[PDB]
């Protein structure tokens, strides 16, 4: 799961896309 | 400029132990507190977006207009190279530091519009000519505000472990090889408490 967080956080920083997990 | 790197994740519960391990085996640390604002040209291609970084560690949270009284580093980060799995990651990174008035507005004049912004909180260590940063990415409580509090994007947010080094000339085969060799040394040095691997950027 922490590895999924990593992917979503990296995506946000890269494209501003905020995954559902990152509320 | 070429950035060779390795990425890892550290659960919040292990933060204390990992940091102490990092302090026991590496040089440093130095605190990291940066404000990042990203701009995109006015399928989107983020490797062409302008990423502005301001070191807010050197600011008065009381300063009403800190953004005009700061030096901004401007970055262009490309996509990491593929087919490098099981090897350290590599991605193009270009930097330029700019000042004078309000950089933000200058980049908009160049034809860019605000995309997103965030704050980086963490520690930075050094060893074998590489940098190892352990950080958390936060969200301002008010847009373009450096006044606490800063909120995590999630309450069970892990810390990110980013190990990297920069090579000015991609053509310098010897420099590139010395950098990967250095990453390999740091990797085994931290393998006892954190798994580091190539992750796409």
């Amino acid at each position: 799961n922490a590895n999924q967080m990593l992917t979503d956080i990296l995506s946000f920083m890269k494209s501003g896309k905020r995954a559902a997990a990152l509320e | 400029m070429q950035e060779l790197y390795l990425l890892g994740v550290v659960p919040s519960r292990r933060f204390e132990a990992v940091v102490n391990s990092l302090s026991k085996t590496l040089d440093g640390p130095k605190t990291i507190l940066e404000f990042w604002v990203v701009y995109r040209p006015k399928p989107r291609q983020p490797d062409s977006w302008l990423r502005l970084c301001s070191n807010i560690e050197s600011h008065d949270e009381t300063d009403t207009e800190w953004s005009k009284n700061t030096q901004w580093s401007m970055y262009l980060e490309g996509n990491s190279e593929p087919k490098r799995e099981d090897k350290c990651g590599i991605r193009p990174v270009n930097r330029a530091k700019l000042t004078n008035g309000s950089v933000t507005e200058f980049v908009e004049k160049m034809g860019y519009e605000f995309s997103h912004e965030y704050i980086i909180q963490g520690l930075e260590y050094f060893f074998f000519d590489t940098t190892v940063r352990i950080y958390q990415t936060l969200i301002p409580s008010q847009q373009r505000s450096i006044k606490p509090p800063f909120h995590p994007m999630n309450e069970e947010q892990p810390w990110i472990l980013h190990v990297y080094t920069h090579v000015a000339d991609a053509s310098n085969q010897v420099a590139m090889a010395k950098a990967e060799a250095n990453l390999t040394k740091v990797k085994t040095l931290l393998s006892a408490f954190c798994d580091l691997k190539n992750v796409r950027l």
